[PDB]
């Protein structure tokens, strides 16, 4: 546009595909990372079904679709279907050719080595990308919120990651990975829903569970005191008319499921709560470096949007943590797009040149170019 | 009479849509504020304890100073 | 040009008088008193003279680059902003000042308080106002039109006088923004005639949704103080840039000739060379403009003209000419560069100006034309300053400002709520969407400044 | 068809009143909560000011103690 040339920003997860044009502050066309076929055989003739039904077109009509998700936190059940997800991204919504503008993707911390080389194969050899990089999830948001000294816990629907990044990344481990977010809460509901004459059976309607979840479901401050309150039918049940037509008086259902977050013992996992793992990462660093970590805590992700998420942390942390200085948690009121706001940062930096992979660089160091320069 | 009823029905549904829309925005406004009120209430109670603790520790420090 | 051109037309010798009477006119707009030089204008103007089919002027348009838009609210002690403002406050009657919403008390305001100076013995205030009116009336701005314009300016003054206080919303030491001096922020919404509260719900708090359709404003984020004062400035400063452009352009609408068309010729005019015993951020950007002016000649009187040697068919042999000094150009364009690393440090929100300095030394201190107190042992350089070479001398800059002085970018999440109103003043601040300058609206500063400087170059490598 | 039109007019006119009624009650509930929310917000801030003072006084006493 008579400014520069070849530039773009993108970001994908287990919820939405955040992307936009060149030099933007906020996304432009986010869409669900879904994709399925036809369990209904799509009037076979009222088109040769194909196109699994990805994008707004897919999210619109769920019934015909057997929504089979490709990338469940880390593991990619299949790469063949990924081919026609990015074919919908750059060409339909972004309206730009990938054989021109760079690309800034996100990296699920500690992702299988074999996956990186596989992805690069899809871009460089097929979609011809002469410049691109895959930054590491959390570290991005750090520079956006305006923090240089804090501990980041960025996670939404993908995977939980405790990234103590306030003066260095890639160093002692002090990081954790937990497959317990988003889809885990989306699949657990139908189970407990059975006791209330409800059952979102198939995957298509399972996706709706998440929709209603993010508009009412809240977290209990103390399950004990709210157990006796159950008698008082006022703060619990609330009339929610299902778009089709079937009221669901969610009440105790709201604060029962989220309890699993702090208590992973409800789904057969010894994984400690997100406030225990926090200790595990802090106890590794030096002794004279905790007082500043407690001062500011970066809690990001769409998972940190439900009522009663930050106040609970300040109750459990103080217990098994030093009690002398003040403790404050920085949870950006809109901390979901924290990664994208940070993506816009690195997207406009020139120092970033010493990170991405140039067309020729791949052929000069084989497929291992990724893990030979990056880390 | 049918034509007259149809005319009244057309404007009736229009007013109905407007009424429901106003109620939908009103119930939402009351909802979000109610949630904020609860968040403020919890923040008020937790600080109410800190305030007392901050006062007692001050009085204790004074008594401690009187002894020495 | 004239005489050699043509004559006859009685409307030709008359317009030859108004353009000569434009000297006192141009001596008010562009010119502003500095600490040292009195007639030290400060702007990047490129005036275009249009002509007719016989060879005489008909009109013209005006173009300006990125404005030193901080001049209105912030400046060095002793200096002053544009004259047109101060000459208005002391030229009108208290009766009219009340209509504007002004009170007889300079310290009461903020923008004027930050300076700490109003009445000056040298310049006469009441005597200039009547002269300004003549200038406006002589051109084509009757009192009826003047009043219509003052409402727009008076509106900005209301939205200007609001440096919000500490908002005890947080818990520990940090804080957000909230109004304590309500009548001031109320004045901002007074001219707008909208819910005073609702106004601050969309501004101080950043709302974003988007996806599928396009955006839904209501849920938002109480930003920190740095980003708070940032939007405060970006807002109060952008409105003036749009105003000036619309001010000079809408004036031409009356002056411009409709009787006939013709070609176009451009003319350049810029600030002057000033050097204090001290320096600051503003000195860097001004000197940067000169770096282009020097490069301009090099690209023209040294390069373009040199190509004319072989075009005229002359036995020419390449003679050694001093390098194209690309050490000061390549160092600030392609990846790994000054302005390239400048945008790198600025976007690291937490990183202050002090830390930015260290980001330069490590990347360079080897490429010619850059030194410091660490490498170059020279006591003249302070512990919080740095050395930079230009043409033939040395200049040591300060670090004060930079941050809020540079970025200044303004997003469309603060404009949408305002341009949705129904008033020739409110929406008037935002002319009929995109005055031939948009393409893509939301871009983090850095690039935005490049446009003002790139649009300048692109139109130089294609003309005589 | 007239019977159907009249039938729809009845349920529409009734639902219209209910929608308007709910809009008023929802707004009514919004107002009473909004007022309390503002009162709490104000009260909370006043305590925070006292909280700081209480701490500074407590610390001052400690520093004054160390001297003695
Ligand atoms: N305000 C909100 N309240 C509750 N859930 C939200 C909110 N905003 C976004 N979400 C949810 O957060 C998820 C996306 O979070 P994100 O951190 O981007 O996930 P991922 O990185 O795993 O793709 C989606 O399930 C979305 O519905
Ligand atoms: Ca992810």
């Amino acid at each position: 546009d008579e400014d520069e040339t070849t530039a773009l920003v993108c970001d994908n997860g287990s919820g939405l595909v955040k992307a936009g044009f060149a030099g933007d502050d906020a996304p432009r066309a986010v869409f669900p990372s879904i994709v399925g076929r036809p369990r209904h055989q799509g009037v076979m003739v009222g088109m040769g079904q194909k196109d699994s039904y990805v994008g707004d077109e897919a999210q619109s009509k769920r019934g015909i679709l057997t929504l089979k998700y490709p990338i469940e936190h880390g593991i990619i059940t299949n790469w063949d279907d990924m081919e026609k997800i990015w074919h919908h991204t750059f060409y339909n919504e972004l309206r730009v050719a990938p054989e021109e503008h760079p690309t800034l993707l996100t990296e699920a911390p500690l992702n299988p080595k074999a996956n990186r080389e596989k992805m690069t194969q899809i871009m460089f050899e097929t979609f011809n990308v002469p410049a691109m990089y895959v930054a590491i999830q959390a570290v991005l948001s750090l520079y956006a919120s305006g923090r240089t000294t804090g501990i980041v816990l960025d996670s939404g629907d993908g995977v939980t990651h405790n990234v103590p990044i306030y003066e260095g990344y890639a160093l002692p481990h002090a990081i954790m990975r937990l497959d317990l977010a988003g889809r885990d809460l989306t699949d657990y509901l139908m189970k407990i829903l059975t006791e209330r004459g409800y059952s979102f059976v198939t995957t298509a309607e399972r996706e709706i569970v998440r929709d209603i979840k993010e508009k009412l479901c809240y977290v209990a401050l103390d399950f004990e005191n709210e157990m006796a309150t159950a008698a008082s039918s006022s703060s619990l049940e609330k009339s929610y008319e299902l778009p089709d037509g079937q009221v669901i008086t969610i009440g105790n259902e709201r604060f029962r499921c989220p309890e699993t977050l702090f208590q992973p013992s409800f789904i057969g996992m010894e994984s400690a709560g997100i406030h225990e793992t926090t200790y595990n990462s802090i106890m590794k660093c030096d002794i004279d470096i905790r007082k500043d970590l407690y001062a500011n805590n970066v809690m990001s992700g769409g998972t940190t949007m439900y009522p009663g998420i930050a106040d609970r942390m300040q109750k459990e942390i103080t217990a098994l943590a030093p009690s002398t200085m003040k403790i404050k948690i920085i949870a950006p009121p809109e901390r979901k797009y924290s990664v994208w706001i940070g993506g816009s940062i690195l997207a406009s930096l020139s120092t970033f040149q010493q990170m991405w992979i140039t067309k020729q660089e791949y052929d000069e160091a084989g497929p291992s170019i990724v893990h030979r320069k990056c880390f | 009479e049918l034509d007259r009823a149809q005319e009244r029905l057309a404007t009736a549904l229009q007013k109905l849509e407007e009424a429901e829309k106003a109620a939908d925005e009103s119930e939402r406004g009351m909802k979000v504020i109610e949630s904020r009120a609860q968040k403020d209430e919890e923040k008020m109670e937790i600080q109410e304890i800190q305030l007392k603790e901050a006062k007692h520790i001050a009085e204790d420090a004074d008594r401690k100073y009187e002894e020495v | 040009l004239t005489f050699v051109s043509s004559n006859q037309s009685p409307n030709g010798e008359r317009i030859s008088k108004m353009l000569l009477d434009s000297n006192p006119l141009l001596e008010a707009f562009g010119n502003a008193k500095t600490l040292r030089n009195d007639n030290s204008s400060r702007f990047g103007k490129y005036m275009e003279m249009q002509f007719n089919a016989v060879g005489s002027p008909i009109g013209g348009k005006i173009t300006n680059y990125l404005l030193e838009k901080s001049r209105v609210v912030g400046r060095t002690q002793g200096e002053r902003s544009f004259h047109i403002f101060y000459q208005m406050l002391k030229g009108l009657s208290q009766s009219k000042l009340d209509e504007l919403g002004l009170t007889p008390n300079a310290p009461a305001y903020e923008y004027l308080k930050k300076s700490g100076c109003f009445d000056v013995s040298t310049i006469d205030d009441s005597g200039e106002f009547k002269i300004i009116v003549k200038a406006m009336e002589t051109l084509g701005l009757k009192e009826s039109d003047q009043n219509s314009i003052w409402r727009i300016l008076a509106a900005i003054l209301h939205i200007g006088n609001i440096t919000f206080a500490e908002a005890a919303e947080q818990r520990t030491g940090t804080t957000t923004v909230k109004v304590s001096d309500t009548k001031s922020l109320a004045a901002a919404a007074s001219c707008l005639k909208t819910d005073q509260q609702s106004l601050s719900i969309a501004l101080c708090y950043r709302s974003i949704s988007t996806g599928v359709g396009k955006r839904c404003e209501v849920i938002s984020v109480p930003m920190d103080c740095n980003q708070a004062a940032y939007s405060r400035d970006a807002l109060a400063k952008a409105l003036y840039e749009r105003l000036f452009n619309w001010l000079v352009s809408k004036i031409n609408t009356i002056i411009n000739c409709t009787t006939e068309k013709g070609p176009v010729i451009g003319i350049l005019d810029i600030y002057g060379f000033e050097v204090f015993q001290n320096n600051s951020f503003e000195q860097l950007n001004i000197n940067f403009c000169n770096e282009k002016l020097q490069q301009l000649f090099i690209e023209l009187t040294l390069k373009s003209e040199q190509e004319e040697y072989v075009r005229e068919g002359i036995e020419w042999k390449n003679i050694e000419y001093f390098n194209n000094k690309p050490i000061c150009e390549l160092i600030e364009k392609k990846p790994i560069g000054l302005i390239s690393l400048l945008d790198e440090a600025c976007l690291i929100a937490k990183s202050t100006d002090q830390t930015f300095l260290d980001s330069i030394c490590k990347q360079f201190e080897k490429n010619p034309h850059l030194q410091s107190y660490v490498v170059s042992k020279d006591r003249s350089i302070g512990d919080t300053c740095f050395r930079l070479k230009h043409y033939a001398g040395d200049v040591t800059y300060d670090v004060r400002g930079f941050l809020d002085k540079n970025k200044d970018t303004l997003f469309g999440d603060l404009i949408s709520s305002m341009q949705s109103s129904s008033d020739p003043l409110v929406q008037g601040l935002f002319p009929p969407t995109r005055p031939e300058d948009s393409k893509k609206r939301p871009e983090t500063a850095g690039s935005q400044f490049r446009n003002a400087m790139n649009a300048l170059i692109t139109t130089l490598l294609a003309c005589s």
